[PDB]
């Protein structure tokens, strides 16, 4: 017949009526054969019934043929076909129950599975489904997993279990967290200073984690460069870094690293990598940096770019004078005789400018 | 901290004293209104819980002092039907709560009420320049302030060398005698000295000025006597640094 | 001699038959695991049902129950003296008082009156303090455990309490039944029979 | 294993305002608030404890100034009603021609105050009767005793009435000897 | 009544000063505090405390084992320690503050140089001829008189110079009368002029 559900841990209640309203004698059965809550006069009456203090009922509500059973807490045994019956009458009804719950509650991170585990009742046949934070919708099944948590992803989600056409409600807070970054390019001169910092979810926490960014480079591969901090409640707090670049960290948290200045070598990428004390620690980033160099001994003018520099660009040299006298795709600007006046150097492509630079030159004497 | 005004006041044989208290900064849940007459004790008279029935101790007047707490602030204790055997030192104090609730007090009003201010005197101030017989001896010269002639006893005596007020060498009689010590209203004197060293006094350019604060009375008293119309004031005598006979 | 009392402060600010309704509610709790041992103190205060400001005797420090009391929280900890008293809550309230009525509450005992009759049998139990009292039904030597009920455990506000515990059966012609009571007032099973 | 409860609170615009200590659910003692004394709901704690008089009042006088201020916190947001829930019962077992009690019982309900009547076929007559004040219950919500000392006549019956702003209209819960 | 103290007590500068309250009995939960007030004026706090022992600036505090007992101890008297101390219970069984009986402290100044003589002052304003004024003098000595009831006498009352650090006992006797002249006051120490 009619069948109610209710959440662990929830507040059920399943009504009987009779139809002659007045305070009248009644009592529940469980399914199989057992008294649990019943009236004597005005009194209330708690059965052998294993729910004991765990089931009421309103006495106000008495007055009128109404004579509900409640229950406080639920648990999946209590799932159940329960009886009702009130001068001479069978009213049934049954009771199930579910519950849905995480692996993990900690924060999750960019990229890491997340499997949601149903709690069903025997003598159940259920499905599940969820509607994400950014409507994605996905359906699920006995158990269901979203794999890869995109951080567009992250936020509170709505999942349905369905049975006999009577929906059931379940919302789970997720706030994924992750850095704004994963491309971090900057172009930058043979003199000028060089320094990037990386955004995340924010949150206070405490005692979090440690880090550390492991370098690349164009000249001399075996790429090594530890480079490693610890950062510990928004304390960073350098972890023994490189003397390669003999650089600072700038702790206390936006992480700054810091470069004297930018030189030939140090024109790679590699990639920066978070971990913290909640586990699965695959947050990570990167860096790319660039650099160029306008020195030009005697007459030759030489000039060239390090660094990734994805190889579809153009290089060119120009001075507003005569258009780009050598101009391709490439890292080395060559010119011979060295017309005297400030050029520009250029480096960008059909985009708009990157890493400018230039130079004088003096005629002779 | 609480506020008691006025601090000082006097009115007829009878008549409406209106006397506040005021917790300048918390609120007060509760008020103890405490009388105490001259060396005795501290009396507790009533407790005023806010907006509510105020609750006189066992051995009070009843209606003759009224509680008006207000709000958590303004607290009015009003006695009327004045009497002389009523004139008393009386303390207010407040409390930021129940039991265990640190007990705040304030200034303390003292307050002389008189059957009519035929009574009412101010104080005659002259000074007493010391004598080269102490110069010579302790090689210090000790001031006299003599104020007399007044009433009720509420005055003080303050010192200014140079204009400006001194807290040592002043040592003021504790408390103002009875000119009378029989009469039942009398008028007071007070003697405060000021010790100086010796030659402090001797060069002429020093500022030598005694002062006597009264609290008398104000406009709203009804006077009738052609002389004098002792309402609060300032009296003070004086001389500058004597050279040497 | 001498029962003692608790006491509270001011908040921030100051203030000033259908008619809408406000309701202030404070309860100084205080909670005893056997006797004097570990004592936990609570203050708490609420707004018609809802606490919103707490402070717990484990916790040595005003807490918040929600965003509504959280100026108080901070307001009454930023007071040196106050949390020194709270602090002591156990030993100067607690401790206290339970020492004085350690007689007439703690170890007050009162004889629990039992009766019995049809209606199905009854055991109606009356009159008896505390309320921690077994009532067992026996058929014959047996114990009948299936079919009971209980009203369970009631109220009168007097201090005394009352308990109706149903017994449904069907008796044959010379059985006995047994309604049998142990409160801590009783060296003896009180027992009641039926036939 | 035991609670010793001082409660009290404050009631506005009614004005009125109680203090109690509930000792494991049935009450010890309340300072009543016109005679200012000390009144226990037994007697029998008469010459052990002593408790203070116009010392409730202190608190009490607290408990309003903080309902003021709090009250600014939620910007006047009033009380939400709760209806009672009444049941009537009888002391020991009834018996006939033999003394007894009637007892009333108001709980689950908020603000606390109430009307109650003891009235028999609809004669509203008391004689000796009692009633309790306001007892905490674990939700804040209160609770309340009224008896009846009475006997008992297969003629006779008795009725409960209780007035609150919870019910849209009076309740009456009868009882008749059975 | 509460507790009970010694009416008045004396001592003397820069001693240690130790102040005894005997309360009865106090109750389980009071604490018990010590208030003391300046000659005129509002009361005002010292210290208190449940059990054990408590000290801070300003005093400290002697609770007995029982509790039936606590003492009031001045490390180092002041001048201005002079004053009434109360000894009252506050607490749990008591919501009110009664005052008790009191203890009254005069602390004794200690006079660097005993060299007492009476100097007969010049007036200013000519107003009286009365003045002749007593000081330096030791501490062993009290002031006097009356009786002459046309002549007035004030309590010897002490002066501080702080410049000088001096400390000495001046009493003061005036009077509008023919007869009336230095001498002849009613008690005093050996050296005079």
């Amino acid at each position: 017949k009619k069948v109610v559900l209710g959440k662990k841990g929830d507040t059920v209640e399943l009504t009987c009526t009779a139809s002659q309203k007045k305070s009248i004698q009644f009592h529940w059965k469980n399914s199989n054969q057992i008294k649990i809550l019943g009236n004597y006069g005005s009194f209330l009456w708690k059965g052998p019934s294993k729910l004991n203090d765990r089931a009421d009922s309103r006495r106000s509500l008495w007055d009128q043929g109404n004579f509900p059973l409640i229950i406080k807490n639920l648990k999946i045994e209590d799932s159940d076909t329960y009886i009702c019956e009130v001068e001479d009458q069978k009213e049934e009804v049954q009771l199930l129950v579910f519950g849905l719950t995480a692996n993990s509650d900690t924060h999750l991170l960019q990229g890491q599975s997340l499997t949601l585990t149903l709690e069903s009742p025997p003598g159940s046949s259920p499905s599940v489904q969820c509607r994400s934070p950014r409507g994605k919708n996905i359906q699920g099944g006995k158990t269901l997993s979203v794999s890869q948590l995109e951080l567009q992803d992250s936020g509170t989600w709505t999942c349905t279990v369905l049975q006999n056409q009577k929906k059931v409600e379940f919302k789970i807070d997720i706030v994924v967290l992750a850095f704004q970054k994963a491309s971090s390019i900057v172009y930058k001169k043979e003199g000028e200073q060089v320094e990037f910092s990386f955004p995340l979810a924010f949150t206070v926490e405490k005692l979090t984690g440690s880090g550390e960014l492991w370098w690349q480079a164009e000249r001399a591969s075996s790429s090594k460069s530890w480079i490693t901090f610890d950062l510990k409640n928004k304390e960073v707090s350098v972890k023994r870094v490189t003397q390669d670049p003999k650089l600072q960290m700038g702790k206390k948290l936006p992480l700054h690293l810091t470069l004297p200045q930018a030189l030939p070598q140090y024109a790679g990428s590699g990639n920066l990598t978070l971990a913290l004390e909640a586990k699965t620690g695959k947050l990570h980033q990167e860096v790319n940096l660039v650099v160029m160099r306008a020195t030009q001994l005697q007459k030759n003018l030489t000039c060239e770019v390090w660094g990734p520099t994805s190889p579809k660009l153009m290089l060119s040299l120009k001075l507003e004078n005569k258009e780009a006298k050598v101009s391709k795709r490439e890292k080395a600007v060559w010119v011979l005789n060295p017309e005297a006046g400030m050029w520009q150097c250029l480096l960008s492509d059909s985009g708009q400018v990157l890493l400018e630079s230039n130079i004088k030159v003096l005629p002779a004497a | 901290v609480v506020s008691q005004h006025p601090s000082w006041v006097i009115a007829k044989s009878g008549t409406s004293v209106k006397i506040e208290c005021r917790s300048l900064d918390f609120q007060a849940t509760t008020m103890f209104w405490y009388r105490q007459f001259p060396k005795q004790s501290l009396m507790l008279m009533a407790t005023s819980n806010e907006g509510s029935k105020a609750t006189y101790e066992q051995g009070v007047e009843k209606d003759k002092f009224l509680i008006n707490h207000a709000s958590l602030t303004l607290s009015t204790l009003t006695v009327t039907s004045a009497h002389p055997e009523d004139s008393s030192f009386y303390i207010c104090s407040a409390r930021g709560g129940s039991y265990n609730s640190p007990l705040h007090f304030g200034n303390g009003t003292r307050l002389t009420v008189t059957e009519d201010l035929k009574n009412v005197f101010p104080p005659e101030v002259a000074v007493f320049e010391p004598s080269e017989a102490e110069i010579s001896h302790t090689q210090k010269a000790t001031l006299v302030c003599l104020a007399t002639g007044f009433y009720p006893d509420h005055v003080e005596l303050s010192w200014w060398v140079n204009g400006k007020e001194v807290h040592s060498g002043v040592s003021t009689d504790p408390q103002p005698l009875k000119e009378q010590p029989a009469l039942n209203d009398s008028r007071y004197s007070l003697s405060s000295r000021l010790r100086v060293s010796a030659t402090f006094w001797q060069n002429p350019r020093n500022h030598f000025r005694c002062q006597v604060q009264f609290y008398g009375l104000s406009e709203n008293d009804e006077w009738t006597q052609d002389r004098a119309k002792p309402v609060t004031q300032i009296v003070s005598a004086e001389a500058w640094g004597r050279a040497d006979c | 001699f001498s029962w003692g009392a608790e006491g509270q402060r001011p908040g921030f600010g100051s203030g000033g038959d259908t008619r809408p309704r406000f309701l202030e509610q404070v309860k100084h709790e205080c909670h005893f695991f056997n006797g004097t041992e570990r004592v936990r103190f609570l203050d708490r205060y609420f707004y018609h049902q809802e606490e919103y400001v707490r402070f717990d005797s484990d916790v040595g420090e005003y807490r918040a129950v929600t965003e509504l009391g959280r100026p108080d929280a901070e307001y009454w900890n930023s007071q040196k003296d106050l949390l020194e008293q709270k602090r002591a809550a156990v030993d100067t309230y607690c401790r206290h008082n339970y020492g004085v009525g350690e007689s007439f509450t703690v170890q007050r005992r009162v004889y629990p009156e039992v009766t019995v009759y049809p209606a199905l049998l009854v055991c109606s139990v009356n009159g008896f303090y505390p309320g921690s009292i077994e009532v067992r039904w026996f058929r014959n030597g047996q114990e009948e455990k299936t079919g009971v009920v209980s009203t369970g455990l009631i109220q009168n506000g007097d201090w005394t309490f009352q308990t109706l515990v149903m017994l449904e059966t069907v008796p044959r012609s010379g059985e006995v039944y047994t309604c049998q009571v142990e409160h801590p007032s009783l060296t003896s099973p009180l027992t009641v029979e039926w036939r | 294993e035991h609670v010793i409860i001082q409660a009290e609170f404050y009631l506005n615009p009614d004005q009125s305002g109680e203090f109690m200590f509930d000792f494991d659910g049935d009450e010890i003692f309340h300072v009543d608030m016109a005679k200012k004394e000390t009144v226990w709901r037994l007697e029998e704690f008469g010459r052990f404890a002593s408790f203070e008089a116009q010392g409730a009042l202190a608190n009490i006088a607290v408990d309003k100034a903080n309902l003021e201020i709090m009250t600014k916190r939620s910007n006047y947001t009033p009380i939400t009603n709760v209806p009672p829930e009444v049941t009537v019962l009888t002391n020991s077992p009834v018996e006939l021609r033999e003394p007894n009690v009637l007892i009333c019982f108001i709980d689950k309900f908020t603000p606390p105050v109430v009307n109650v009547t003891w009235l028999r076929n609809g004669k509203p007559v008391t004689t000796g009767v009692s009633e309790t004040v306001f007892l905490p219950r674990e939700d804040h919500l209160f609770r309340k005793f009224h008896y009846l000392p009475f006997l008992p006549s297969t003629e006779d019956v008795y009725d409960c009435r209780v007035e609150h702003w919870g019910l849209d209209e009076p309740l009456l819960k009868h009882w008749e000897f059975d | 009544a509460k507790t009970t103290q010694p009416n008045s007590m004396e001592s003397n500068e820069e001693e240690p000063v130790h102040l005894p309250c005997n309360h009865s009995t106090i109750s389980g939960t009071d604490y018990i505090h010590w208030y003391r007030q300046l000659p005129s004026q509002g009361p005002e706090y010292v210290i208190h405390g449940l059990t054990s022992n408590v000290n801070n600036r300003m005093a400290s505090l002697a609770i007995a084992e029982d509790r039936k007992s606590s003492t009031l101890i001045l490390h180092r008297a002041t001048l201005r320690d002079a004053a009434v101390y109360y000894c009252t219970v506050y607490g749990g069984a008591t919501n009110k503050l009664i005052f008790g009986t009191g203890t009254l402290l005069a602390v004794q100044p200690n006079i660097q140089n005993p060299d007492p003589a009476v100097y007969q002052l010049r007036d200013s304003k000519s107003s009286d001829k009365s003045v002749c004024l007593f000081t330096d003098f030791d501490s062993q000595t009290n002031v006097s008189q009356s009786k002459d009831s046309d002549v007035y006498i004030t309590d010897k009352t002490v002066l501080d110079m702080r410049s000088m650090d001096f400390k000495s006992n001046s009493a003061v006797a005036w009077s509008n009368k023919s007869d009336f002249a230095c001498a002849n006051n009613s008690i005093i120490p050996e050296d005079t002029f």
